[PDB]
């Protein structure tokens, strides 16, 4: 009856005060008016998204002596607020015949909105404080004030509270005896009707900018509804806490096709369609967490676009990569994926020098994802909270987007004794540079950066109010109000009162200060926090960033592995092939089966720690950033290996050369001579072995691609098992490219294949036990990308790296000394290794270095550790260890550092009780072995260098047999060789097998 | 005004083109680029003409004094060189920057050389020694650009801070700070004094008691829009829209009839300010285009790009 | 032309150097030599760039593409090597076609490229895969050089068998077998349209219904005679005499006015052919001289030698 069938300006649809008036509206605006009019304190209790807030807005506007304050509650709020509140706003304290507060305002009534009032949690025995606040200070009207203990009468002061059901987890109910002075009114989800015509009249406002499409202002609403509705009845909170979809989705899926609709001329119907798909996609495919729901949400929202648009053209409107964006033009409009990358790729190139010199792949996921943050940032009061694993690139692709934008990146610099005070100054130093001297900020937290609830509680109230009450006391709260006053007078507006100036402030800040809150996906967490801060859930959009796909891990794969030599004309498809990537081609070439069992061992990894965690102990999450060490790995190794035996092939091609040359020589002075034949027959006692290497070099060529990536991925991964995991984790992966076809030299150890015996040798000499798990552990030392971290129960692996880099003068630090940061500084301004213990107590500013945020000054590489900044010398190495094998690091250190684990094995203890027996029992045989062992040694060197010596020398002579140095030096050598091998047999005959004999025992 | 069909394709670099210039006298054209070779070309035949090596990284951009003996660059390794272009020789260096300079200018005094760095700061040095004499400082970010007015009284940078600052030389005193883009300015341009009182036409901008219209200036951002600003008030006379991407390089016609310019939407756009007559698009380069030049007197035109080619365009 | 005066001699090989060519487009003068490494050199300044040392054993050809991206190369190890110039390393080895491989070439369409081997055969090898699709049979022994013609359509063979033949990419048939040489055909080379004509008073030859001077070819030997050679008629055009020993390498000069010849008798001679006026002869190296190449544009040479030093020219 009283409800009009208002028509909305084209312009402002969908802006926050409007609203179409309808019989719940109207009805509950009534009655809310009645009570507000009486000053009686009331609640509505209703599901988020409702309409609770609106209506309440709806009914104030009406009093017009009647002024609103804002208050956001969580789950650990205190009085402390609500008197922080009165300070701040109610500055009259005054008592006249009595303490009473009132506002500065005269006249005037104030309407503290308290919004989630159930969430602040119930102390043991069941009291919430807060709660009990209000009844007392309702009830009798008033408190008492900590200062004099005085009793406060409250003066033109009113509470209004939004809260939800009861049934809703998270959430506590009030006691009876707090019910009693505060009415509730419920307030349901608009219904089909009712949400039918209300968006009815927003989308006919809106589609009148196209004077073409406005028959499709009713077909389309109803589309909206439709698919609306399903996304309630289908993807209900008793699954995932954020799985939420109330009309506010439905406001924001008409702001945002009004706003794709607003610069743009003309449009057809299929434009239209395709722009209410990517807004759907945009607002009910990111915060879902799994990908049935995602193929789920797509199927039916082609489904109801073409139920709803019978005659419409699929193609056109319903492609497949739906996306969008304003960096190729100027206006809001489809852009196809390949002009994308190749344009994210250039802006990407130009980022590298701008900032983070660490390369990026760009996938397809990449560049939704970037879409998606840069629609975030452009929104006035743009907050976005990412949900990924840690390393997936949530921070680097947030920070390339907001330079894209022109924000300039702010992130806190937690650290051990960071506290709350610090975290304030941090929020006041943010602050002061957006609304004063305004400059957009992409002010980015991690979920591991708050350390404690204060933390939660200060951005809960930044990010809803769009401004924290009281961060600002004192000298600071006058320094500020004259720093607004010198910004508005810049730009032009004239303001002297307080209010005014902190109302300009709050807006500015609102509209400049954009958060991005990335967080981990773990379960029962997201609930927890939602609990302890709504806001997230609330003032925030969800991007389900996730962990990197199949699809994705083989983009990144091939697109680092453009460059290694995989093609392999030859490769024979297998019969069975196990297939991992979903859009594998089914007669792949073998670069498509290489990685294919790329992607196959990461997934491996992940089964590996499945099992590990389901029969054992703590377990070190996989990230993309162990893939990235894994393909960076398996392209040095490739690389190296390859040169490796080109150059060894090179050289005994030529040597063989010059001995065919030396044969024509001898031949044809025989047709001074008996030392010629002497050393033929000599030279082809060893021409034997080099043309059968010679020949086997095909055969080695052939199998590097398996062994490389075998070798890769087990000094990338295998890197914190023990010694079964290790063996069955490559086992498996042996055993799934020999599925594949794939050559690999089998029968051969990788810790000989890693590392050769020359340092080997070093480390043995330099206090390493002699075991194959501690030779692995040295060569994951010696090849990393990401900076080591030692979990070793003894010392050992402490004083090998101390020795290893002593001429190198390695300092020894801790994190708990106080000096670390200078030794710190010192050796990124000296370039000398650093080992730091005390890992557990991780120190935050080495998050920079671990990362190698270093930037380019033509020519120096420079670092910012903390807040001061430091140029790198490239000589810089540092290390991490620890004691403890059963303690957790913290998250953020998970995915930065190498992980080697200094276990013990079988064999290496029964080594260590064998050599102490026969040192104690039988010292005489103990030293008998320890000389031969060395003695060993020394020949395996000796016989490396002159054999090694021979080819260098053949290869460096040009001329022929009648240099007299030659002959000299061929002769000697091959005598020096046969003494050598004459000592070893005769050592490893007589005096070998008695040491053996005498140990069996 | 250039037209669609190109003159000459030069292709020489080994890294994206940054900028290019034409000498003021000779029918010799100059490129410089990220290879760290400040290569020599001859626009009237399409032909090199001989390269100028001596930095250690990028040149970032290069400029002629008024009579065209002497070149001064200035490179990603923090140093500006001084060039005997009679001889083609390096004839002074100098240092100072804490990071790399990404701008140079000569004084049109032709007796000083200014500089913008990384380091927030401007510098001015003395030709006859090669001597810091001052250093402008007050912008919160990189300076992309200086460009000094035509007498040499006063320069004008931008910077990364979204900011526009024009200083006087005389007094180092920052004379007036024009902000108002949404994002980074790339580049600046003076305007030159015969179209002073076309300007006037054109925002219908009202004279002093001087008489003078008062300097104006253009900036070029990252916003994708080109605003021009009168000095004398430090107000933004007029906006520009229709490029599809940032801006890199933006200058007025020699008639003060058109503003050309050019950005990274592989487009050389000629705009209009009286009349808003012409818009003309020119699809210049398959990648980024970085920089541009219009010769003073000759009817020809040249612009840089990412595709690591300069093209010269004929004015018809 | 090429006078006395060697600008630079760049000497860094080990081992004797075998062939130099110059990039297309950047200012590279590339050299592969008998240590198996290619070298790269700036010959514009006479600076060493970088040595690739992937190949197994002795370099005997490279070779470009038209767009200089890409640098195929032959060595005696019985591989063919794709060097990506871009990122100076392997992106393919394609195996096979046995024995000492003699000479590779990139066709003129950059897709496909051809290979010459003491195995009596020359194969064709795909760019995007190496698989060997066509494999001319019928010289009876050692094939030296192969090059196709400009447009890609027709290749020529010189071998030792002291026949050169030109062959049909599309088809797999002897267009022609030109067997006059006195000895083994070291060398061949197509001739530029910017000559055809001239070749028409050069020897007297007829033209045909259509009008086209027909394509031509040249072969040097060790008979020190240097022959030209019409592939549409089969006719020896002109025979040109004056070395002292075998001719080893033979191009025409980007003008189509002058032919340069370098051979065992360690001088380069340019000579003339329309009215044999001149008949230069130069003292180039002190031993063997292995290769000559002349720059597209730039007027400078490049002349590789056993006594591993490479020598550049300027041309007046
Ligand atoms: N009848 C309506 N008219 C206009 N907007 C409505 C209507 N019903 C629901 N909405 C929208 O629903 C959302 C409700 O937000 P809000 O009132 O803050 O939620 P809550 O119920 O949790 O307090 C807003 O986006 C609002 O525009
Ligand atoms: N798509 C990617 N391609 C290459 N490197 C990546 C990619 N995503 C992340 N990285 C690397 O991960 C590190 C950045 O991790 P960061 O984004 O801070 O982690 P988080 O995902 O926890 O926010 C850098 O080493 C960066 O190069």
């Amino acid at each position: 009856a009283k409800v009009p069938q208002i028509e909305v300006e084209t312009h402002k649809v969908a802006a926050p005060d409007v609203v179409v008036p309808t019989l719940d509206t109207v009805r509950h605006e009534a009655l809310l008016y009645t009570w507000l009019a009486e000053h009686k304190p009331l609640v509505l209790c209703g599901p988020p998204g409702s309409g609770k807030t609106m209506t309440l807005f709806s009914a104030l506007r009406a009093l017009p002596d009647m002024e609103v304050v804002g208050l956001n509650f969580s789950s650990a709020t205190t009085p402390e607020l609500l008197l922080k509140t009165f300070d701040h706003y109610c500055e009259y304290r005054r008592t006249p015949n009595g303490v009473v507060l009132a506002p500065v305002q005269l006249g005037k009534w104030l309407v503290l909105f308290c919004d989630e009032i159930n969430l602040p949690d119930m102390d043991k025995y069941g009291t919430q404080r807060v709660i009990s606040f209000i009844r007392q200070m309702v009830e009798h009207g008033g408190f008492y004030r900590t200062s004099d203990q005085t009793w406060v009468k409250l003066e033109r002061i009113q509470f209004v509270g939004a809260c939800n059901p009861p049934t809703d987890p998270g959430r506590k109910p009030l006691s009876h005896r707090f019910l009693r002075h505060v009415p509730v009114v419920y307030v349901d989800y608009p219904g089909p009707a009712s949400l039918t015509q209300i968006y009815g009249t927003f989308n006919r406002a809106m589609l009148r900018l196209i004077p073409s499409l406005r028959t499709y202002a009713e077909p389309l609403t109803a589309a909206m509804v439709e698919f609306y509705t399903m996304s309630q009845e289908r993807f209900t909170q008793d699954t995932q806490p954020h799985y939420i979809y109330s009309p506010r989705e439905m406001t924001r899926w008409v702001r945002g096709i009004f706003e794709a609709l607003r610069p743009l001329e003309t449009l057809p119907v299929e434009g239209l369609i395709r722009i209410w798909a990517h807004e759907a996609l945009r607002l009910f495919q990111d915060r879902l967490v799994e990908d049935e729901e995602r193929r789920w949400t797509d199927e039916n929202i082609d489904t109801v676009a073409l139920k709803h648009f019978p005659n419409i053209d699929r193609e056109k409107a319903m492609s497949r990569p739906i996306l969008y964006s304003n960096w190729l033009s100027k206006d809001y409009i489809p852009v196809d994926q390949e002009e994308l990358r190749d344009y994210v790729k250039a802006r990407l190139k130009v980022f590298y020098e701008e900032e983070l010199d660490v390369p990026l792949v760009l996938f397809n996921e990449v560049l939704d994802h970037v879409l998606r943050i840069d629609r975030i940032f452009r929104q006035p009061q743009g907050h976005l909270l990412l949900i990924g694993v840690s390393g997936a690139g949530k921070t680097t692709l947030s920070r390339f987007v907001a330079w894209m934008n022109g924000l300039s990146v702010y992130q806190i610099k937690v650290h051990r004794k960071y506290t709350g005070e610090d975290f304030d100054e941090d929020l006041r130093t943010v602050l002061r540079r957006s609304g004063c001297k305004n400059e957009k900020i992409a002010f980015i937290m991690d979920e591991s950066n708050v350390l404690d609830s204060g933390f939660l509680e200060r951005m809960n109230t930044l990010l809803a109010n769009g401004e924290v009450p009281g961060l600002f006391e004192g000298d600071e709260y006058a320094t500020l109000m004259t720093q607004c006053k010198e910004g508005a007078q810049k730009e032009g507006l004239m303001l002297d009162s307080h209010e005014e100036l902190y109302k300009w402030f709050t807006s500015q800040v609102i509209r400049n200060l954009h958060v991005v809150f990335t967080m981990n996906p773990s379960s029962e967490g997201l609930k927890d926090r939602a609990a302890t801060s709504p806001a997230l859930f609330n003032r925030c959009v969800l991007n389900w960033f996730g962990d990197w796909s199949t699809e994705a891990l083989y983009q990144v794969g091939k697109e680092f592995t453009s460059k290694m030599d995989l093609e392999k004309p030859n490769y024979i498809v297998p019969d069975y092939m196990p297939v991992v990537y979903d859009k594998l081609p089914q007669p792949p070439s073998h670069r498509e089966a290489i990685v294919n069992s790329c992607v196959f061992v990461h997934q491996t990894l992940h089964q590996a720690n499945a099992r590990l965690a389901k029969r054992g102990g703590r377990t070190m999450a996989i990230t993309p950033r162990h893939y990235l060490d894994f393909i960076n790995h398996y392209a040095n190794l490739f690389h190296e290996k390859r040169s490796e035996l080109e150059e060894q092939q090179m050289h005994l091609n030529v040597g063989l050369r010059k001995i065919k040359e030396t044969v024509d020589q001898v031949e044809e002075l025989r047709r001074k001579v008996n030392r010629s034949t002497a050393l033929l027959k000599s030279l082809s006692a060893e021409r034997e072995r080099w043309e059968k290497t010679s020949e086997t070099f095909k055969n080695q060529m052939s199998t590097i691609a398996g062994d490389c990536l075998l070798s890769a991925a087990f000094i990338a991964y295998a890197g914190y098992f023990d010694q079964q995991m290790r063996q069955n984790l490559f086992t498996t992966w042996s055993h799934h490219l020999q599925q594949a076809n794939i050559q690999f030299r089998t029968d051969i150890a990788r810790t000989e294949y890693l590392s050769n015996a020359d340092e080997r040798l070093r480390w043995q000499a330099s206090s390493l036990p002699a075991d194959d798990l501690c030779t692995e552990n040295a060569i994951m030392l010696k090849r990393f990308n990401r900076y080591p971290l030692i979990i070793d129960p003894s010392g050992q692996a402490t004083e090998f790296i101390m020795n290893e880099y002593k001429d190198r003068k390695i300092t020894r630090t801790s994190f708990l000394d106080d000096a670390f940061r200078k030794n710190l500084e010192s050796a990124l301004r000296f370039g000398n290794p650093l080992l730091v213990q005390d890992v557990e107590s991780y120190d935050p500013v080495l998050n920079p270095v671990l990362n190698r945020e270093v930037r380019r000054t033509g020519g120096r590489v420079l670092i910012t550790l903390g807040d001061q900044d430091i140029d790198l010398s490239p000589s810089f190495v540092i290390f991490l260890s620890t004691r403890d094998p059963t303690v957790e690091f913290p998250p953020d250190l998970c995915s930065r550092v190498t992980f080697v684990n200094f276990t013990v094995t079988r064999s290496s203890l029964q080594s260590q009780c064998l050599n102490e027996v026969l040192k104690a029992e039988r010292p005489d045989v103990d030293e008998k072995r320890s000389d031969l062992l060395k003695l060993q040694g020394e020949f395996q060197l000796r016989l490396r260098q002159l054999e090694k010596s021979l080819l260098q020398a053949l290869n460096e002579v040009k001329g022929r047999i009648l240099d007299d140095d030659t002959i000299i030096t061929t002769l000697e050598n091959l005598k020096r060789e046969a003494a050598e091998v004459t000592r070893k047999v005769e050592e490893t005959d007589i005096v070998m097998q008695e040491v053996e004999t005498v140990s069996q025992q | 005004i250039p037209r669609p069909p190109e003159k000459y394709a030069l292709s020489g670099h080994r890294s994206p083109v940054t900028r290019v210039i034409f000498h003021p006298v000779f029918s010799v054209m100059v490129s410089a680029s990220e290879d760290a070779t400040i290569k020599v070309w001859d626009y009237e035949t399409g032909d090199f003409e001989r390269t100028l090596k001596g930095h250690t990284d990028s040149v970032q951009d290069i400029s002629f004094d008024h009579s065209g003996k002497l070149l001064a660059s200035c490179s990603a390794d923090m140093t500006i060189k001084l060039w005997d272009f009679q001889g083609f020789e390096c004839i002074r260096t100098m240092h100072g920057h804490d990071h790399n300079v990404s701008s140079v200018a000569i004084m049109p005094n032709g007796d000083h050389i200014v500089s913008a760095s990384r380091d927030k700061t401007i510098k001015m040095w003395e030709v006859q020694t090669g001597y810091c004499v001052k250093t402008f400082t007050g912008h919160r970010e990189w300076v992309r650009m200086v460009r000094p007015n035509q007498d040499g009284t006063l320069i004008a940078s931008c910077s990364n801070d979204q900011t526009v600052r024009v200083w006087v030389v005389a007094t180092k005193e920052c004379k007036a700070e024009l902000r108002e883009h949404e994002h980074v300015v790339e580049c600046i341009s003076w305007a030159p004094e015969s179209s002073y009182s076309s300007i006037s036409e054109a925002t219908g901008s009202e004279t002093k008691k001087s008489g003078k219209p008062g300097p104006f200036l253009l900036s070029g951002s990252r916003d994708k829009t080109i605003k021009m600003w009168d000095v004398s008030t430090g107000m933004c006379l007029m906006t520009l829209v229709g490029h599809d991407n940032w801006v890199r390089g933006v200058l007025f016609h020699s008639g003060g009839k058109f503003i050309l310019s050019c950005a990274d939407d592989k487009t050389l756009r000629v705009w209009d300010y009286k009349n808003k007559r012409c818009m003309k698009t020119l699809n210049a380069h398959e990648h980024f285009v970085t920089s541009l030049d219009f010769h003073k007197t000759a009817p020809y035109v040249v612009t840089g790009s990412v595709d690591q080619t300069v093209k010269v365009w004929e004015c018809r």
